[PDB]
């Protein structure tokens, strides 16, 4: 099996600058059977250079592509947000047919702090036994964030579920979902719920909490 | 003009077997070969079988020789993959892809068809209302959210106000825990919409023959 | 199945290149160009050559490299109610064996003669020669030249035999010349393609060596730019008339000689994914373009023969054996350093054709070696044997009347036999076996199926290219004769039972073989058009 190594597989850039990105084959692979696809966030993959440097019909001319024997490469000339996606290489002079592993294009845009909002157990939930209380971080840059839970004054760890959506396609932001779950006793045994999110923007964390009262 | 569309395949118990469709229009199906290219939940792209102009070569990958079984019907332009002994490994959107020059690769894709291979069992979700908390307002604009925890499998689909509000809600995707799948949803609006204008949440999992909607009311 | 390969793919290209590439390539194409108005005839040649030859030439590199397989077992595979073309195709390529190899003994005699230092065909003062002998070529048919007349009275003899019944006695020069390539044939073809190969690299190169000397020494020589333009200057008028066309269509199916079973053999040796589509391309041209170059080393002589030795350019302007064993040489002789020229000539010659031969053997030593396995064990045994049936009966042609035979061989042996052979091929692989299913062959090959102009030149265009031939064949025959004799009529019966022996083998096998198979009429005209692979 001919496997092809991608690098880099995530990668950052501000429309107009030049990118590229590399397709390292374990195996030899003839130039005319090295093939490129796009696939943007949420559709099927398109057919994007074949052949190693020919461009698909309706690919902009600031897509290239070269090389040869096991090192092969795709390159945008002055890219643009359009461009956002997953490049998937493949070889088609071997069975089994092999895609690479992939680079994913994202864009660059200024920093962007994170306005958060907390979120109490429903009415409805409490009754059926449980109690989640949610806490939404929208609209932030860059996509790394770090968020906290805290009842009371100590911390909680423990059952947690997190949620990043993809880059956003409008302001390029990111946006990040945590619920914190609890049973409903262990919810009504406690007084205030703090959601602290730590991004690269504060040097000190955001806060949002709420006291089971008012 | 050239159309790929893929269909069949949902939810199958381990060992269990399921067969799945493409069909094609727009060009001479009889004239190129189709392979399958599946998709994990991890987003790798993975070749399964690939079938000839005529049918009378097939290749399969290592990882599913055996148990799929590819075949073609040129007389009604459709594509098959026969599947049996089924794993978990397989859960994958499965792709339908025409490619009969091997120098050009795979010129056409379908929008793909989901096969989840677990034992766990289906269920419906609670879908809980969320609104802030008495406090602060004093803001130009205030979020609400959606809660649609404990479901089972993929996919479930949410709106907000039937569709007519779509500025400013992020929608994030789901995440599975113990096999049960919990996603959320968050708007945010001007003031002076909210609560003057009602908002609703309105939940959809054809999986459990659900659909509810879920009004956001600031008790 | 673990069938050997081409120790390099040079091997492979050499040898189809080889195989291609005879003395057709010069005593025949410049006469065309000569005779159907020079630079126009390529017009014609050219459209023969893109819509019947080479599709027909490709398509059998294709069919050998994927069926793998020899000859007989290929067709049988391929339709079995067809598998006698494959016998068809042996048994012509059987005949021609016995009289395409003493031409190539011609070659090493008149090469052994030329170890002198003045060459023996020069005068007509010696004990072989005539009181009609005249120096050089003339037209009137009593009155030979001094090159005839060796060629002739000296080394054929021919003068002593008043036709196919008169014989005579058998020149021993002569055969001992005749075994001289069949020992060569043997340690070529002796242990397969491994040596076979090889031996390709010395008899496929070696005549472009002296192309390129001759071609320097001709264009070097007084009014040799006058021979250069009979050879090419253009008169499109000849464009009309459909003798021209005919011209070019037989001489670019015949040169090529696809679906001969030699292609065949020799691309069943490939690698499965070989491109064997850019094979048939760069071979086919190869063999043209040699033909186009050869043109300028004939015509660059027979311009300085007609303008400084004072002959008619019509006078030495001629086809076949005559061309290059009576007419070049004489010129040849009549240049400084002749024995040099004369030793080199005469050696191109017989590596052009040593090429040829080994092709046509290997098409049956493959053919054979793949449908009967007691040969392939015993592989040098079984040449060992073929070639000692063409030697005893070759020594018919190494007689005193030996040209009379030979010439019978050589207008019935694969004439037309070869033609139908083709033209049942050509039937089978598009509307039998399918178009289709065979494009679809070359995509599991090379990766892309055949374009859709490949597909209609083998269904429909190819048909017809080798209809037009066999019927404006047949509309042109006379009986047999040569110069005053005329063949009788036992003769000419003799080489149509030799033209049908192969033919026959088709509708012949495919009545056999048509009730050895139990069903219905339907459903064995069925299970006998299912292809073998189409069976697993
Ligand atoms: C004096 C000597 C050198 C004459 C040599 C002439 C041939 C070498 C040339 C003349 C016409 C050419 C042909 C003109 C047209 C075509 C069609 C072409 O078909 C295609 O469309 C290729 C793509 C495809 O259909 O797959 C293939 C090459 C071919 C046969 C050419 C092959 C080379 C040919 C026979
Ligand atoms: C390396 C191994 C080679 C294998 C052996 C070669 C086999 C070829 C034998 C041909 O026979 C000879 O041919 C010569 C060709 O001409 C004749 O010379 C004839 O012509 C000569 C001039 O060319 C004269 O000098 C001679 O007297 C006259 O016999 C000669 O008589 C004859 O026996
Ligand atoms: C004017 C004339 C005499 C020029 C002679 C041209 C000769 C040199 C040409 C004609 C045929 C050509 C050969 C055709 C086939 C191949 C296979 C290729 O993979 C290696 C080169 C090789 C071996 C070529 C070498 C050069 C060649 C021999
Ligand atoms: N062009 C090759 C030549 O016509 C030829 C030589 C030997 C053969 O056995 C044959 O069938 C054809
Ligand atoms: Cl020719
Ligand atoms: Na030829
Ligand atoms: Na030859």
């Amino acid at each position: 099996e001919n496997v092809l190594t991608q690098s880099p597989a995530i990668m950052s850039t501000s429309p107009g600058e030049k990118v590229t990105m590399t397709c390292r084959a374990s195996s030899s692979v003839g130039s005319s059977y090295l093939h490129w696809y796009q696939q943007k966030s949420g559709a099927s993959p398109k057919l994007w250079i074949y052949s190693t440097s020919n461009l698909a019909s309706g690919v902009p001319a600031r897509f290239s592509g070269s090389g040869s024997g096991t090192s092969y490469s795709l390159t945008i000339s002055s890219v643009e947000a359009e461009d956002a996606a997953t490049y998937y290489c493949q070889q088609f002079s071997g069975y089994p047919l092999t895609f690479g592993s992939g680079t994913k294009l994202e864009m660059k845009r200024a920093d962007a702090a994170p306005t958060v909002s907390i979120f109490p157990p429903s009415s409805e939930q409490l009754t059926s036994g449980g109690a989640s209380v949610v806490c939404f971080l929208n609209n932030f840059y860059p996509k790394d964030i770090n968020v906290k839970w805290k009842i009371d004054g100590s911390e909680r760890q423990n059952g947690v579920l997190n949620s990043w959506t993809d880059q956003d396609s409008k302001d390029s932001t990111y946006s990040m979902s945590s619920t914190l779950t609890l049973t409903k006793d262990e919810y009504e045994r406690h007084n205030s719920y703090t959601c602290e999110a730590t991004h690269k923007t504060s040097t000190s964390p955001i806060v949002k909490s709420f006291n089971r009262n008012e | 003009e050239v159309q790929l569309v893929e269909s069949g395949g949902g939810l199958v118990k381990p060992g269990g077997s399921l067969k799945l469709s493409c069909a094609a229009s727009g060009f001479t199906f009889s004239s190129y070969a189709m392979s399958w290219v599946r998709q994990s939940p991890e987003k790798r792209l993975e070749w399964v079988a690939e079938i000839s102009s005529g049918g009378r070569y097939i290749y399969y990958s290592d990882t599913v020789t055996g148990r799929f079984t590819i075949s073609r019907d040129n007389a009604r332009n459709i594509l098959h993959l026969e599947m049996s002994s089924l794993r978990s490994e397989d859960t994958a959107m499965y792709y339908c892809a025409r490619g009969e020059v091997r120098q050009r690769g795979f010129d056409y894709w379908g929008q793909g068809t989901t096969l989840t291979v677990s034992s766990a069992k289906t269920t419906a979700p609670s879908v809980y209302p969320l609104a802030p908390v008495c406090g602060d307002t004093t803001g130009s604009s205030v979020t609400l959210g959606c809660l649609v925890k404990g479901y089972f499998p993929e996919p479930v689909t949410l709106t907000w106000n039937s569709g007519s509000l779509s500025s400013g809600v992020h929608t994030f995707p789901a995440v599975l825990q113990s096999d049960l799948y919990t996603l959320s949803s968050s708007v945010t609006v001007t003031s002076s919409t909210w609560p003057s204008q009602s908002i609703t949440c309105n939940v959809a999992h054809p999986a459990s023959s659900t659909k509810v909607d879920k009004k956001i009311e600031p008790r | 199945d673990e069938r050997e390969t081409w120790s390099g793919k040079v091997d492979f290209l050499l040898s189809v290149i080889g195989f291609a590439v005879d003395l057709a390539n010069v005593w025949r194409f410049p006469y065309l160009c000569y005779k159907n108005g020079g630079g126009a005839f390529l017009v014609p040649y050219g459209i023969m050559l893109a819509v019947g030859g080479i599709p027909l030439f490709y398509m059998e590199l294709a069919l050998g490299q994927h069926n793998r397989k020899g000859a007989i077992t290929c067709w049988g595979r391929l339709v079995p109610l067809f598998k006698g073309i494959g016998y068809a195709v042996v048994l012509i390529a059987f005949y021609v064996g016995f009289y395409y190899n003493v031409i190539i003994a011609w070659s090493l005699r008149f090469f052994f003669a030329s170890f002198t230092n003045s060459l023996p065909w020069t005068s007509c003062n010696n004990i072989w020669n005539t009181p009609n002998c005249r120096p050089f070529e003339g037209h009137v048919e009593g009155f030979q030249s001094a090159a005839s007349e060796y060629f002739n009275r000296y080394i054929l003899e021919l003068n002593r035999s008043e036709g196919i019944h008169d014989l005579g006695a058998i020149k021993w020069d002569m055969a001992l010349c005749l075994l001289i390539v069949y020992l060569i044939c043997y340690f070529s073809l002796w242990k397969g393609i491994s040596t076979s190969g090889k031996v390709v690299w010395f008899t496929a190169l070696f005549p472009y060596a002296v192309l390129l000397i001759l071609l320097i020494r001709g264009l070097t020589l007084p009014g040799s730019f006058l021979g250069i333009q009979y050879y090419l200057t253009p008169n499109f008028s000849a464009i009309y008339k459909a003798e021209v066309w005919v011209d070019a269509a037989t001489q670019v199916f015949f040169s090529l000689g696809p679906g001969f079973g030699v292609l065949l053999a020799y691309a069943s040796y490939n690698k499965y994914h070989n491109n064997v589509y850019k094979d048939a391309l760069l071979t086919s041209f190869i063999n043209s373009a040699t033909s186009f170059i050869a043109g300028f080393v004939i015509f660059s002589v027979l311009g300085y023969m007609a303008h400084t030795l004072g002959v008619r350019i019509e006078d030495v302007a001629t086809e076949g054996p005559g061309l290059v064993f009576v007419v070049y040489p004489a010129a040849i002789a009549t240049m400084p350093a002749s024995t040099f020229w004369a030793l080199i000539f005469f050696m191109m010659l017989a590596t052009l054709g040593l090429d040829s031969s080994f092709g046509g053997m290997e098409a049956i030593i493959t053919a054979l070696s793949d449908e009967f396995p007691k040969i392939k064990r015993n592989r040098e045994l079984f040449v060992a044997g073929l070639f000692s049936l063409y030697f005893v009966v070759g020594l018919a042609s190494c007689t005193q009347g030996g040209f009379y035979f030979l010439h019978l061989l050589d207008r019935y042996a694969a004439g037309y036999s070869i033609l139908v052979a083709v033209f049942f091929e050509a039937i089978a692989v598009s509307w039998i076996y399918g178009t289709n299913r065979f494009s679809e062959d070359i995509r599991d090959m090379i990766g892309f199926p055949p374009g859709r102009y490949w597909q209609v030149c083998w269904r429909f265009v190819a048909p017809i290219f080798l209809l037009f031939i066999t019927v404006y064949g047949l509309i042109g025959y006379e009986p047999l004769t040569y110069a005053d004799y005329v063949y009788p009529s036992w003769a000419n019966a003799l080489g149509w039972c030799i033209a049908g022996s192969s033919v026959v083998m088709i509708p012949a096998v495919a009545i056999f073989k048509l009730l050895s198979t139990p069903g219905s009429l339907r459903q064995r005209f069925t299970i006998l058009t299912t292809p073998w692979r189409d069976q697993q």
